[PDB]
RNA sequence: GCGCUGCUGCAGUUGAAACGCCCGUAGUUGGCCCCCCGCCGCCACGAGGAAACGGGAGCGCUCCAGGCAGGCCCGUUGGACCCGCCGCGUGGGACCGCGCAGCGGGCGCGGCGCGCCGCGGCAGCCCCGAGGAGAGCGGGCGGGGGCACCGGUACCGGCCGGGGACGGGUGAAACAGGAUGAUCCCGCCGAGACCGCCGGCCGCGCAGGCGCCUGCCAAGACCGCCUCUGUCAAUCAAGGGCGAAGGCCGGGGGCUAGAAGGCGAUCAGACACCACCGUAUUCCCGGCCGUAAACGGUGCCGCCCCGCGGCCGGCGCGCGCGUCCCGCCGGCCGCCCAGGGAAACCGGGAGGCUCCGGGCUCUGGGGGGAGUAUGGCCGCAAGGCUGAAACUUGAAGGCAUUG
């Protein structure tokens, strides 16, 4: 038919899959090394920075916001990233020239939601989570 | 007309089912084979010979009388061509083609036609080289094609 | 989508045909796909043809006639009421 | 070219049975159609069928009588173990109760059944049910 | 009515001769008198005993004669 | 999850995707037939080779995850057995593929060879001839190809004569022409293109494409056949050849039209559409380039399949003999029952398929970035073949319904 099928014909179908699973994005993206390379975390759960500028990033068209974000350069790789903050109030306790970790979003390395250009969190400052910092259960008085 | 062309007609023969002898044959088994010998002594193919027994002679088929054919005959009788006779008619078409192209290179058609000759000639030499019918030295080249025509026929 | 099964032409066996200029425009058209009709008409118009063989002198002359063929392109054809616009149904009528 | 007569024939024999004919005629004759044959019969699929002789190429008339809802044939004779029958079984037939797979052995052209009676494995040639 | 086992002998003539359920000659053989077999399909030249000349005009099909014989 | 990597088991008319076409080597795939012998694959059984893990028989660590224990009056108390094999042995021998080189007896030693002997013992030694292929004879068929030759108006230019004021062109006008006689009528001369009405649900060709007379050369499919051979076949990376128009190199030719350019109008502007002039080009020879909505947007070979009808070529039957009607093969088309499909629609399949396996080749995997960058090959060049990533984005698309 369209596909070989003959009796002795292994070789032939093993070498069509070979050459044709490399058109999936997915798979491209995972067993190329481009992205790995690319990827300023090698590869990690998260990676440890230093905050450097503290800004605003607007909202996109159907919205209308400012969302609170730092600049951040990696200790291990000295290259620069946006990392946003996401709970209310919680860019106060966050100072300049502080040592933040910062992980990923939901998606692996997609921009999420309305913010533009931006695909990483802080979850810990100072060694204190943030989303403790916000309950209260801790305080930040070490500085 | 299948292998070089597009078309798919179905002209054939369609021999009898029974195997036997005319009921009005008055030719023993013999009679027959000189008439062979003598046809072949004038250079008649054997296709040809088959037509000329049948319509003049009334033998429908060769192997009914005599039980073989005509070439097994003929190599019986140590008459058969060297070359088999297809090849040797596909070499004759292949030399005709070339001679009216060297007196007129711009016509195109004719090269096609030339292309697929050749290919259908080496199709078929390299068959009878197999099957021990033909030399193993044996291979057609095109400069040297109406030599082994004028010897070889 | 495709709305005609012969693509709008007249085209069975072939790959190419020769072509023709409208006769209006003088646009370049394919022999298959222009629009042909026959026409044959008086040289003189009805009105005054009795007139003129009235003048006439010979005895038994016929008025000749003018024998053509008129060929145009598909724009020209539709803004001159030469063919119609018809719908879905009646495309596929044929008769005149 | 011509390949596979049997797809051919099982495919004229659907063919004619979808629109309820009486006799079909297949052109090449062969021992494994014959046998196929033979098989279907003795299951009561499509009763008789004759072998016509013409020194080549021998024709076949064969008569039907419903029953029968669908044939095929696998191209790639697979070597099915003998305790890898069940799932092709499942795979292929409406169900474990009726459906009749045929394989070539050793031992001849049988079926499913009888080839788990006597636990040995062979080649898979086709089905009907 | 029909049995495909045991056809018609006449509706297989208006048959193809090889889609028949057997595959058999449209041709056959019949005499001359000017007193001898010719093919009815005689595409080279005939000759009689006694006649100097031929007595087969070929055509696309079926052979044609001079009339003079019967 | 995902039948969104598809062996089982995707898709390829229109959504993403059938190379422009042909030849062709590796590769893959190959009709039917012999009753038993040998070999390969195949199936079954077996030997041999660590456990742990996994499976699994028995046992109340209080249960359990576990462990191999344990009971008295214990199989010899128990820890049984299976599971890491492309190799080895026995059997079967359906299916799948290969077997060209006489035999038997006597000399002849126990056997096997090399040899010598009756042919005096043998039926001594060829399936058939695929609605597979190729070759052959006969018959007509056709805008199929190449070479020379040749006719006809018409556009353009020139000339003899006539006559006397506008003519051309447009929606309407204005640039170019005219008393140096224009436009118009007739006659002759020159050159180069072109092939009309017939001309078509006609036809030929591998596709691109094919239309004056005459003559020459080679070729091709189809039909008809109790002519020949005997599997010689199908499809295809690599490789080879052909390939519209435009374009390029070197030579010829110079009439029409006409990129570029110039000029008059229109418009707010108009460097565009309309009018006029006009170079390359359009024509021939030799040679490059190798692309097109190169479209039936449907790969090639092969089988089955409702009914009605038209046209072309060849053959046969019948009669009341008409270029009648009844058939067969091949080709080009139309409508259509089933069936199929998201539908439009197909139905000489886009059917016989989730009831999902005839054979071979190529392509595709959300949209952009991008047919781009960087390398390589080809090409005089223009450019062709091959061909990413980062980054970005939530829809882009198809067929159909109402407004
Ligand atoms: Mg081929
Ligand atoms: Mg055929
Ligand atoms: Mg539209
Ligand atoms: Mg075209
Ligand atoms: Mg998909
Ligand atoms: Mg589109
Ligand atoms: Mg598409
Ligand atoms: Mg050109
Ligand atoms: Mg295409
Ligand atoms: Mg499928
Ligand atoms: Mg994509
Ligand atoms: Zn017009």
């Amino acid at each position: 038919m369209s596909k070989t099928s003959g009796l002795y014909t292994a070789r032939k179908l093993r070498t069509v899959r070979r050459v044709n699973r490399w058109a999936d994005k997915k798979y491209r993206k995972a067993h190329l090394g481009t992205w790995l390379k690319a990827n300023p975390l090698e590869g990690a759960c998260m990676a440890r920075g230093i905050v450097t500028q503290k800004i605003g990033i607007s909202a996109k068209q159907p919205n209308s916001a400012v969302r609170k974000a730092v600049r951040v350069q990696l200790t291990k790789n000295s290259k620069k990233i946006t990392a946003f903050v996401p709970r209310d109030g919680s860019i106060t306790y966050i100072d300049n020239n502080d040592e933040v970790l910062v992980a990923g979003f939901g998606r692996a390395g997609r921009a999420v939601g309305d913010i533009p250009g931006c695909r990483f969190k802080v979850i810990k400052v100072a060694g204190i989570g943030l989303l403790a910092l916000f309950l209260r259960k801790r305080e930040k008085r070490a500085r | 007309g299948r292998m070089h062309s597009k078309g798919k007609g179905i002209s054939r023969s369609a021999i009898p089912y029974t195997r036997a002898p005319a009921p009005w044959n008055k030719y023993t088994p013999e009679d027959v084979c000189e008439q062979i010998c003598k046809l072949a002594k004038k250079g008649t193919p054997p296709s040809r010979i088959g037509l000329i027994l049948r319509d003049q002679f009334a033998i429908g088929q060769v192997k009914n009388v005599t039980g073989s054919k005509i070439v097994r005959i003929l190599k019986a009788k140590g008459l058969a061509p060297e070359i088999p006779e297809d090849l040797y008619c596909m070499i004759k078409k292949a030399v005709a083609i070339r001679k009216h192209l060297e007196r007129s290179r711009r016509d195109k058609d004719s090269k096609f036609r030339l292309i697929l000759v050749e290919s259908r000639i080496h199709r078929l030499a390299r068959y009878y080289r197999q099957a021990r019918r033909l030399p193993p030295t044996f291979r057609y080249k095109s400069d040297q094609a109406a030599a082994l025509l004028a010897t070889y026929a | 989508p495709v709305k005609r099964r012969n693509n709008g032409r007249s085209k069975y066996n072939c790959g190419h045909t020769n072509i023709v200029r409208c006769q209006n425009c003088h646009r370049c058209v394919p022999k298959d796909k222009v629009i042909k009709r026959f026409t044959i008409r008086n040289i003189v118009d009805n009105t005054i043809a009795d007139d003129v063989l009235n003048a006439c002198v010979i005895q038994g002359f016929a008025i000749p006639k003018l024998y053509n063929k008129v060929q145009y392109c598909v724009s020209c054809s539709i803004h001159n009421h030469i063919v119609r616009v018809r719908s879905r149904e009646d495309r596929k009528i044929r008769t005149p | 070219v011509r390949i596979n007569v049997l797809r051919d024939a099982l495919k004229s024999i659907c063919n004619a049975q979808r629109i309820g004919k009486k006799q079909v005629i297949v052109r090449p004759s062969s021992k494994v159609i014959i046998e196929f044959l033979q098989l279907m019969q003795k299951n009561g699929y499509i009763s008789d069928f004759a072998v016509v002789d013409n020194h080549r190429s021998n024709r076949i008339v064969v008569n039907l009588i419903g029953r029968l809802n669908k044939a095929g044939v696998i191209s790639p004779r697979f070597d099915i173990p003998a305790n890898d029958i069940e799932k092709w079984v499942v795979n292929l037939l409406p169900s474990r109760l009726f459906g009749h797979i045929i394989l070539t052995t050793s031992q001849g052209i049988m079926d499913h059944i009888e080839a788990q009676h006597r636990q040995i494995g062979g080649k898979v040639i086709g089905y009907f049910y | 009515n029909v049995d495909l086992l045991y056809p018609d002998p006449v509706e297989e003539q208006r048959k193809h001769k090889l889609k028949r359920l057997v595959q058999g000659p449209n041709s056959y053989f019949l005499e001359i008198k000017c007193i001898v077999v010719v093919y009815s399909h005689a595409n080279t030249p005939v000759f009689c005993p006694g006649c100097t000349s031929q007595i087969s005009i070929p055509t696309g099909g079926k052979c044609a004669f001079t009339s003079q014989v019967e």
